[PDB]
RNA sequence: CCCCGAGAGGGGGUUUUUUUUUUUUUUUUU
């Protein structure tokens, strides 16, 4: 594929800066990027921005029939297809690459598998008709942190989305339009948030395997340049209920167990601030839509 | 792209109205002397619809071939005969009970629709809308 | 306010005047007409310049296209039989750097440049339908004209316009406002690469952050303040 | 190039104009529409389907 | 469903309904797209078959180097009767072995001869069936190769008798392929004679087609 | 809600083991000499894994060749008969499997000295014949053994282990029944150290219990390392003595 | 083929094999097989299993699993699944062997499917999963020996409920511990090589490379049976063969097969 | 066992100056004076093992010799290889190592030899000399930085192989010696490549002259048109006994081969040598023969 | 015709834009000229990699048609002979349909054409001329020709049209008609009345685009 | 243009309707040197 | 740097899957 050429000078500089408690963007080692959440006109339309990183998620649903195995559960899928828009490093439709499959699996284990969405409440008539919720993530601009950005984009979208109200007459489904009656929100059991840690070995492999004192550097939410020069990755997902949704350190630089535990506790402070942030932006968005609805009726 | 353009232009030119694909389902009962008879309604509960598929094999390509695919599809659609469809009068297969965590539910009885081996009705094409291709 | 031109627009200059065509201007091989193909400001050199007027269009771009007599910053990404494979920009077509394109070259002794090294070089040949070539010496004298390896330091991505202004325009305050804060050496490439190196990393980092922000804002009368807050923030 | 789906009635169901080469003039369009009708009349009545 | 095809709605279910020795037709060279092509139609009793063969080659093979040519044969399902992909692969392998004994591969270094056989229309009118189609495939491929201008040692033909298929060359003196499914016991001699009769008839009609047409 | 005694008041599990006991661990080196440069047959409980290491050797395509290091590839074949219920579809292109293969590669890239084998390729083929919980940990042990058998240089052992958490009771080395009844944590420990190559948590675990679970796993993984090391020295003595 | 040989090596091998007193490179006789090792009943999770190891390192693993099905809707009661390591699932060799093996072990051709019947409505579906770890020639005969061994050491669950679903219609229930051994007669598949006018049983890798042709002959109930297929062991030296060779091959198998079965029938 | 020998087993997947053995990660020494060699790695004073093998101390060079691993080409080795590919002005030949060895066009003897004038068409017609699949003798002329070998055949002793059959044993069973081409009873000649690749052919005039128009046919695929069955049946026998020695992990030498060849004469049919118990006994008889002949 | 556009919003791309018409919002990115894959290489001209992503779900055959029509417009616009054996990646991510995507793709196509053009301008790629695209529709009863129709207007339409013209001379001379995609029932008189009114609104669009381009790019350049 | 309609359909012969055929309509078209073969099959879906 | 040659010549330094003990009055403090 198309490679990103990194000079020895750039490799040595960024690593040496870390040895001097410096990162290029001026952040701290434990500092998460400021997350900006923008909602569109339609429900389920959400735009997440972390520095230069830009992702967009769109929640949609349509009437479908549940699987034979699960007659009481609705359908839910998450799409995260990459495109050259985020950078020429990504091949169009490359859904089998190492980083792609990992990212796809992290999100799936954080939202799908974790049961963040109440799929039981997606059923209209058992074993016949149900809702099929779809989360489409669009990677617009890549500056690292695509996993953390996606997990927030999916969750913010699901919590913002509203499906058309339905009254049931036996098997006859009466789908009320938004013009008739208001749409119905989705059921969220918990709010999973991902925090990704990047590891750097300031020395050599020998001192990592048999070295007495540990000296490996770990930073939170790395940018693209920091992401291309790391030796190991850790993605930990938690919620406000003080529970670990999932942890994934798929190989890479061997890291001390206590250090990995420290990361999990550090991530918990971040996911708390992020979750409350999402909720507040959802309230204000609701207050904004209601205030306009009052100004539209008054003028009507 | 050819598949799409064929699909869209059939929808845009309004060749096939949904009403022309509605299945006028009949009923097959067991008459006297141990025989099966099928009674079809005319000019008048579950409802079915026909779905048309098409396979277009192009051999010996020598240039732009969309126009040939469309004209062939048009000629083919004018020969389409829809098979009569019927259901058994009282098929033994009824609702299927599925249990939840305390509460019970019943999946609706699925009726197996069967096509007639011989009897068929012609496809109702808006012949006024059938266009032919040229480039 | 400037005099903007768009592709397809009529070319102001008359055919009766001999005109040397630069960037942005295209001469159609079929209809022989001269027409603008890029969007930006049209610049026409004054008459009396040896009877030849040079017309070109200054347009915004960040994807470099190799042209002869350009100082560029490349990175060694491969070693062939007789030359180096060097990248001037990510995802772009590779350029070749001959083993004989160095001072004191010989068929017996190859240069000591390894893959991953930065080189400051000059584009010697840039055929449109052929792999471009760079050199790290003066073809006539044989000496090194400041060309060669760039040891350590940090490299910076920058749009072609910002790099061209930094290399050819002396009124650009950036190099001045950085000299007012620290000592530094700088290599400037027309391929949108800027190499910066100081004695201490904190100063190089401060320079990196300033050049990045100044490239982003593109407001000349704000470079001094940006450098002020940057070198200050490092001290904390 | 020009692509047309012409109904024998006289109306048109599809008209694609792609001018990447020579200029597509109204005369070229009108002549194409005429031939598309003539072609359609031939194809529709030929095989008595 | 599929993002590359239009297969319609998923809740839709396919329509299920309730309750001489051989006549041949041969044509060659009607596909301008390729180098050689053939049309073979057979009608007998309660089963008719119309299959089309197409030969693409010799064309480029950008891998290593080979002193001789490389043959590939692929059978495709038609419109009506379908067959298992495994079964079509098996016949393809059986056909590859046959024409690797007939095609003068020495004349085509670093080249590829890709032979396609389309099982276009196979009607079963009886109001492993693949065994009865095999001799017609060999006939089509032989016609197509000869029409393409690919050198052949001899006109390869075949016959079928009670699930046994055997292809002959050299006036039926030798065998280039032997196929047997089901059938009976100790019926080898009878099958060889019956198939050689079909082989002889097919070869005569093939030569008649390659010459007069 | 489990009607079976996952952990009885007598401190006994469904299979008879206690809370801190590993399953039957039997390694086997040089099982396929005519098929690979290195090979290992792993039996950890009912788990049965064939591991083949082919290389370092010439790449089949010069396009895929690194002049600074060897190319490391891992393909896990979870057979359709690995479980009690035969799976109808294949798992070859399953996203779960691609992640496993990727994970294993990312683990040994920082252990196997690929830098001393430039312009070569190391292909690791794995066949899972039978599965019964903790298949990831068994995959790790199989690769480590097979790589050593191939005489391929590496910095240290990598031992894999799984630890379940039944409410408050940690369970070392979980089988399929226990994994279906609780959340498990898979560890990949380097040598005798406290450093983790692989930390894998796929189900919900309280933040307070995670540190203790890690402590159990690391201790258990060290025992796996000892068993692997023991069996390896035994095979070494039986071969070097001839 | 698999093995790569020079023109000189092939010429020497061919002349040696095409000789009237046929000389094999390992000194074997035209009917002698190479020594093999067979392991059985090592997969407790399955109903039956086998593992065969050849002398050239060729290794194949077969697993046997069962499933209760309605034989009124499930036509094929025995499904063979072949997986050759290093090959795609849709490879030509894989699908061909898969198609071939399924014909060899059809329900009403070379297998007593009566022993799979449970009731008047339900029967046992047998899944024969093949895994070829390594192979240097056509593994069809190798797989056949393994499938044979596996099917002769297979144990299926025993039925408890009544066997008349037409009237009483009882749900199929099985005993908790007892299992009945699967009594069945698995067929064998022999592969031959044709070098000149000589026919060799169990062709080696180097032998197959120079062979003019080959034969795949099935064997069941003490007699030759379909599928019988001629096969090109290589693709560079394939030639037509006289009919007497075909009759020689069938005769050769017909007299040496019981010897193979006898050495294979040991429990 | 009249036709086939089938060994069976149930309930099991399979049958189941001191040299210091070390495993990866194990601490070998803590003396910083040592020079660390292959099989090792270090951190300050500590020297660890990277492979499983025996600790080796030569002078001040500490290294760990692995128990297993591919053939490692040393400069000057006599190897037998197969041409894998042909490109530009060189061949790449399969020796049996981590990488293919190279064989430059200028490192071989062109047909017609010293009398031949240089031609620029040779580089475009290399396939007429050595093509894919061809076997040949070669000497490891030089070594590349990674360890790859550059071969040469600039000798009458080296060149394309014919008039025989190929077989291979693990390279560990064949060591370096003064000469690897040997003449054996039965008018056959063995070529014991150090890489484990072995060539057994009919003894040629060169093989006789070694201990006691043709330059145009040094690359011909054609074999000797007159090769007796007695030589062919000798080759088969020599092949089987070599495989037998390899089966018992016995180091192959020219003496061990001839000894086994004559000892195998007990068995009438040559095909009897492929059975396990025969191979094991033949190798065992050789070791015991060297026992009572040595003491 | 109250469209709104932004230029140069993406960092890791040579050029980008965001075009919005009513509810139809499309973001586009352009990287080039760059090194092409072997199968993409054209000996003399530039190779175009054109990708269209839908607002909901994954890319299907529908978007494959959007890619094809968008190709017919962008191909003659770019001076391709300036970049032999080279590649230009053009990606369109439709963020909001602004129409019933199950029935129409009119507004999405026009917005993609305008956005792609703007992204090409931002990227600084040789263009032979300028371009503008508008969606047009004909209503049932009234049979009026509505330029830039709403989603509700499309539902009650008899025909839908995509018109993209090639402009030169300061956006005053129609060089050619790059694309006209007419679908539905219509007669010859309706077609030319459509082309006459369509050309007017297209010319107005170019003028607006020229304004947007100069407003964004001029601050980057020097005087 | 030369065509042949309903030649592949099960309703080809009104007197002898095919039993093992699911083609509702067909058309074989050849124009110049290009050949097009179209066959229409059908399915049924429940409506709600 | 390495290979080759009585004479500073030549060759190379590798490119979605083990989840289901079912029953008759509001609210508050007890
Ligand atoms: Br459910
Ligand atoms: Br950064
Ligand atoms: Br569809
Ligand atoms: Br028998
Ligand atoms: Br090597």
């Amino acid at each position: 594929a198309k490679d990103i050429e990194i000079s020895a000078s750039e490799s040595k500089f960024i690593l040496e800066a870390l040895r001097q408690n410096y990162r290029l963007d001026g952040r701290s080692f434990d500092q998460f990027r400021d997350v900006e959440i923008t909602f569109g006109k339609e429900f389920g339309d959400v735009s997440v921005k972390m520095g230069n990183t830009k992702v967009h998620c769109r929640i949609s649903c349509q009437i479908a029939q549940p699987y034979e195995d699960r007659p009481f559960e609705g359908l839910f899928v998450i799409s995260t297809e990459i495109s050259p828009m985020a950078g020429s490093q990504f091949e169009n439709g490359n859904i089998t690459g190492e980083d792609e499959v990992l990212c796809s699996r992290i999100i799936e284990k954080s939202v799908r598998r974790s049961g963040a969405l109440d799929v039981e409440g997606l059923c209209i008539v058992a074993g016949s008709k149900c809702w099929a919720v779809r989360a489409d993530v669009h990677f617009l601009d890549c500056d690292g942190g695509f996993i953390d950005a996606s997990c927030i984009a999916v969750m913010a979208g699901l919590m913002h989305f509203k499906k058309p109200d339905i009254t049931v007459h036996g098997e006859q489904i009466i789908v009320h339009p938004v013009n008739e009656r208001e749409p119905v929100p989705l059921g969220i059991l918990h709010i999973p948030i991902c925090v990704t840690f990047s590891f750097f070995n300031p020395q050599d492999t020998e001192e990592n395997i048999k070295g007495e004192t540990n000296s490996e550097i770990s930073i939170i939410d790395a940018t693209l340049k920091e992401e291309l020069l790391r030796d190991g990755v850790l993605t930990v997902t938690l919620n406000k209920n003080r529970e670990v949704v999932q942890v994934s350190k798929a190989g890479g630089l061997p890291m001390d167990a206590l250090t990995l535990m420290k990361c999990c506790h550090e991530a918990y402070s971040i996911i708390e601030k992020i979750t409350d942030q999402i909720l507040q932006l959802l309230k204000e968005d609701s207050e904004k839509r209601n205030k306009y609805a009052a100004m539209l009726t008054s003028e009507n | 792209t050819i598949s799409q353009k064929l699909h869209d232009s059939i929808l845009h030119s309004r060749i096939l109205p949904k009403k022309a694909l509605k299945v006028k389902a009949g009923v097959r009962s067991a008459n006297e002397d141990g025989t099966f008879s099928v009674l079809y309604p005319d000019e008048l509960k579950r409802k079915w619809s026909y779905v048309l598929y098409a396979k277009i094999v192009v051999l010996s390509r020598t240039g732009p071939v969309f126009d040939l695919c469309w004209n062939s599809l048009m000629y083919a659609l004018q020969s389409v005969k829809l098979p009569r469809a019927f259901i058994d009068e009282r098929a033994s297969d009824l609702r299927m009970t599925i249990r939840t965590r305390g509460r019970s539910a019943t999946i609706r009885e699925t009726y197996e629709i069967i096509c007639d081996q011989t009897k068929s009705v012609p496809l109702m094409i808006n012949a006024k809308n059938i266009a032919f291709a040229s480039n | 306010m400037s005099t903007f031109i768009f592709p397809g627009d009529s070319f102001p200059v008359d055919p009766t005047t001999p005109v040397k065509l630069g960037p942005g201007i295209y001469c159609d091989p079929n209809t022989q007409e001269i027409r603008p193909v890029n969007t930006g400001v049209l610049h026409v050199s004054a008459k009396g310049k040896s009877g030849v007027q040079t017309a070109y269009i200054d347009y915004s771009s960040k994807r470099y296209i190799p042209s002869v007599n350009d100082f560029v910053i490349g990175v060694i990404i491969g070693t062939f039989s007789d030359s180096y494979k060097v990248s001037l920009q990510n995802f772009s077509s590779s350029v070749s750097l001959s083993y004989m394109a160095f001072p004191n070259a010989s068929k017996k002794n190859r240069p000591t440049l390894q893959v991953g090294d930065l080189v400051y070089a000059r584009v010697c040949t840039a055929e449109k339908e052929l792999e471009a070539e760079i050199e790290c010496f003066d073809s006539t004298t044989g000496r090194d004209a400041g060309f060669g390896i760039l040891e350590d330091g940090m490299i910076i991505d920058v749009n072609l316009n910002f790099a061209r202004q930094l290399l050819f325009n002396n009124d650009f305050p950036l190099l001045k406002v950085l000299a007012a804060h620290t000592k530094f050496e700088v290599a400037i490439g027309l391929n949108g690469k800027i190499w910066v190196k100081c004695e201490e990393l904190s100063n190089t980092l401060a320079c990196y952050r300033t050049i990045m922000e100044c490239c982003q804002k593109n407001d000349t009368a704000a470079f001094k303040d940006i450098a002020k807050r940057q070198f200050k923030e490092i001290l904390t | 190039t020009i692509s047309i789906l012409a109904a024998p009635s006289g109306n048109y169901k599809q008209l694609t104009l792609m001018g990447g080469g020579a200029k597509i003039t109204p005369e070229m369009i009108k002549r194409s529409l005429l031939l598309s009708r003539v072609r359609a009349d031939d194809l529709s009545t030929r095989f008595n389907i | 469903q599929d993002r590359r095809r239009l297969l319609g709605p998923a809740a839709a279910k396919p329509m299920a309904f309730s309750n001489s020795e051989q006549e041949l037709s041969l044509h060659t060279g009607f596909i301008e797209n390729c180098n050689g092509s053939a049309l073979v139609e057979a009608r007998s009793l309660g089963h008719q078959t119309s299959l089309i063969s197409a030969v693409y080659g010799p064309r480029s093979i950008r891998g290593s180097f080979t002193s001789q040519g490389t043959i590939s044969i692929q059978l495709k399902n038609g419109l009506l009767e379908k067959y298992n992909t495994n079964e079509l692969k098996e016949v393809s392998s059986f056909l590859m072995g046959i024409f690797n004994s007939v095609v003068n591969l020495s004349r085509y270094p670093k080249s590829g001869i890709d032979i396609f056989v389309y099982l276009t229309y196979d009607k079963d009118l009886t109001n492993s069936q693949i065994s009865s189609l095999i001799p017609h495939c060999i006939t089509s491929i032989t016609l197509a190769l000869a029409d393409a201008g690919i050198e052949l040692v001899d006109m390869a033909g075949a016959g079928e008798a009670n699930g046994t298929v055997v292809s002959f060359i050299k006036n039926g003196e030798e065998i280039v392929g032997f196929w047997k499914d089901d059938g009976d016991d100790e019926d080898l001699l009878e099958c060889l004679d019956r198939c050689k009769e079909q082989y002889n008839r097919y070869r005569d009609l093939m030569i008649s087609c390659l010459m007069n047409q | 809600m489990s009607r079976l005694e996952i952990y009885s008041p007598e401190g006994l599990r469904l299979d008879g083991r206690r809370w801190n006991e590993l399953r039957r661990f039997e390694s086997s080196i040089n099982t396929h000499p005519h098929a690979a440069d290195g090979s290992s047959y792993m039996e950890q409980g009912n788990n049965k894994i064939i591991t083949l290491v082919k290389g370092p050797k010439e790449p089949r395509l010069k396009s895929q060749m690194d002049t600074s290091k060897a190319l490391l590839n891992v393909s896990v074949n979870i057979t359709k008969f690995s479980k009690f219920e035969r799976s109808k579809s294949s798992h070859k292109n399953e996203r779960r499997v691609l992640e496993i293969q990727t994970s294993l590669v990312r683990m040994f890239e920082k252990n196997v000295m690929l830098n001393i084998y430039p312009r070569t390729v190391i292909d690791i083929e794995i066949h899972v014949l039978e599965q019964d919980g903790g298949i990831m940990g068994s995959l790790i042990n199989g690769i480590t053994l097979a790589l050593i058998d191939a005489g391929i240089s590496m910095f240290d052992y990598i031992s894999g282990i799984s630890v379940g958490l039944y409410d408050t009771t940690p369970l070392l080395d979980t089988n399929s029944l226990e994994e279906n009844a609780m959340s498990t944590v898979t560890l990949g420990v380097v040598g005798k150290s406290e450093k983790l190559s692989l930390l894998l948590v796929e189900d919900k675990i309280p933040l307070d219990r995670l540190e203790n679970v890690l402590a159990i796993g690391i201790a258990g993984a060290h025992r796996v390392r000892d068993l692997m090391d023991e069996e390896l020295r035994k095979h070494a003595q039986k071969r070097v003595s001839n | 083929g698999h093995m790569s040989l020079s023109v000189a090596e092939k010429s020497y091998l061919y002349d040696s094999l095409a000789s009237t007193p046929s000389i094999r490179p390992d000194g074997r006789l035209p009917h002698q097989f190479r020594p093999i090792e067979i392991f059985t009943d090592f997969l407790p999770s399955s109903n039956g299993s086998s593992r065969i190891i050849a002398s050239d390192g060729s290794e194949c693993i077969v697993s046997i699993k069962s499933k209760v099905v309605d034989h009124h809707v499930e036509n094929e009661l025995l499904q063979v699944d072949v997986d050759i390591a290093g090959q795609r699932d849709d490879a030509l060799v894989v699908e061909t062997i898969t198609s071939l093996l399924n014909k060899v072990l059809k329900s009403g051709s070379g297998v007593d499917s009566s022993k799979l019947q449970l009731t008047k409505k339900y029967s046992f579906k047998i899944f024969v999963d093949v895994l070829v770890i390594s192979s240097h020639s056509h593994p069809i005969s190798l797989i056949s020996f393994a499938i044979y061994s596996a099917l002769n050491s297979t144990y299926l669950p025993k039925l408890i409920s009544a066997f008349d679903d037409l009237e009483v219609e009882e749900l199929p229930t099985f005993h908790d511990y007892d299992m009945v051994k699967l009594d069945i007669n698995p067929p064998l598949v022999f592969i031959l090589a044709v070098v000149g006018n000589n026919m060799l049983l169990d062709p080696a890798a180097n032998e197959s490379e120079v062979a003019n042709n080959g034969l795949i002959i099935s064997w069941s109930n003490g007699k030759i049976t379909s599928p019988i297929r001629s096969v090109a062991l290589n693709d560079s030296n394939v030639k037509s063969f006289k009919p007497h060779l075909l009759k020689q091959g069938l005769a050769m198998v017909e007299k040496y097969a019981p010897d193979v079965v006898r050495s294979l029938e040991n429990l | 066992s009249e036709v086939i020998t089938i060994t069976k087993r149930n309930g099991a997947f399979q049958n189941s100056s001191d040299s210091q053995i070390v495993t990866p990660g194990e601490l070998v020494t803590d003396d910083p004076i040592w020079m660390r060699g292959h099989g090792t790695y270090f951190l300050d004073n500590m020297t660890y093992s990277s492979v499983a093998g025996t600790v080796s101390r030569v002078n001040r060079l500490l290294s760990v010799i692995p128990l297993k691993g591919r053939y490692a080409p040393e400069t000057g080795d006599h190897v037998v290889g197969r041409i894998a590919e042909v490109g530009n002005k060189r061949w790449k030949v399969d020796i049996g190592g981590k990488q293919h060895a190279v064989l430059m066009l200028g490192s071989v003897n062109l047909p017609g030899g010293i009398l031949r004038r240089k031609s620029e068409s040779d580089e475009l017609q290399m396939r007429s000399f050595l093509k894919e699949g061809d076997l040949l003798n070669a000497e490891v002329q030089s070594l590349f930085q990674d360890g790859s070998a550059s071969l040469h055949t600039r000798s009458l002793k080296y060149g394309k192989l014919r008039n025989g059959m190929f077989c291979q044993v693990p390279s560990s069973l064949i060591v370096r010696a003064k000469n690897h081409t040997h003449n054996l009873p039965g008018n056959i000649t063995v070529v014991l490549g150090v890489n484990g690749y072995i060539w057994l052919r009919k003894t040629s005039q060169m093989d006789l002259a070694r201990d006691t128009e043709s330059s145009w046919q040094i690359y011909s695929d054609e074999n000797d048109p007159s090769i007796s069955n007695n030589i062919r049946q000798a080759i088969c026998r020599y092949a089987n006994v070599i495989k037998a020695l390899a089966f018992c992990e016995i180091g192959i030498t020219q003496q061990r081969i001839v000894s086994a060849y004559e000892a195998s004469m007990v068995y009438s049919n040559v095909g009897e040598l492929i059975e396990k118990n025969v191979m094991e006994s033949i190798g065992s008889d050789i070791l015991t023969a060297e026992k009572m002949r040595g003491n | 015709m109250s469209v709104q556009a932004e230029i140069g919003i993406l960092d890791h791309v040579d050029g980008s834009s965001e075009f919005v018409s009513q509810d139809t919002k499309v973001i586009c990115s352009v990287t080039g000229p760059i090194e092409p894959k072997a199968r993409q290489e054209l000996p003399t001209q530039l190779a175009l990699e054109i990708i269209v992503r839908p607002a909901k779900g994954v890319a299907t055959t529908r978007e494959k048609v959007l890619e094809d029509k968008l190709r017919a417009v962008l191909t003659p616009l770019i001076t391709r002979h300036c970049y032999p054996r080279q590649l230009c990646q053009i990606t369109c991510q439709i963020l909001e349909s602004g129409e019933d995507e199950a029935e129409f793709s009119l507004r999405e196509l026009s917005c993609c054409i305008n956005a792609a053009f703007l992204a090409l301008v931002d990227a600084g790629i040789a263009l032979n001329s300028m371009c503008a695209s508008i969606p047009i529709a004909i209503i049932k009863d009234t049979s009026d020709i509505i330029v830039d129709p709403t989603a509700e207007q499309l539902k009650i339409s008899l025909s839908v049209h995509t018109l993209a013209l090639e402009f030169v001379n300061g956006g005053k001379v129609v060089k050619n008609v790059l694309l006209l995609d007419s679908n539905g029932d219509f007669n010859e008189d309706q077609l030319f009345s459509l082309l006459e009114l369509g050309e007017q609104k297209c010319q107005e669009l170019v003028t607006n685009i020229r304004r947007i381009i100069q407003d964004n790019i001029s601050p980057r350049l020097v005087v | 243009v030369a065509i042949e309609n309903n030649t592949l359909s099960r309703y080809a012969d009104a007197g002898n309707i095919d039993t093992k055929n699911n083609i509702l309509g067909s058309n074989v078209l050849k124009s110049g040197k290009t050949i097009v073969i179209t066959s229409i099959t059908g399915g049924i879906i429940e409506e709600t």
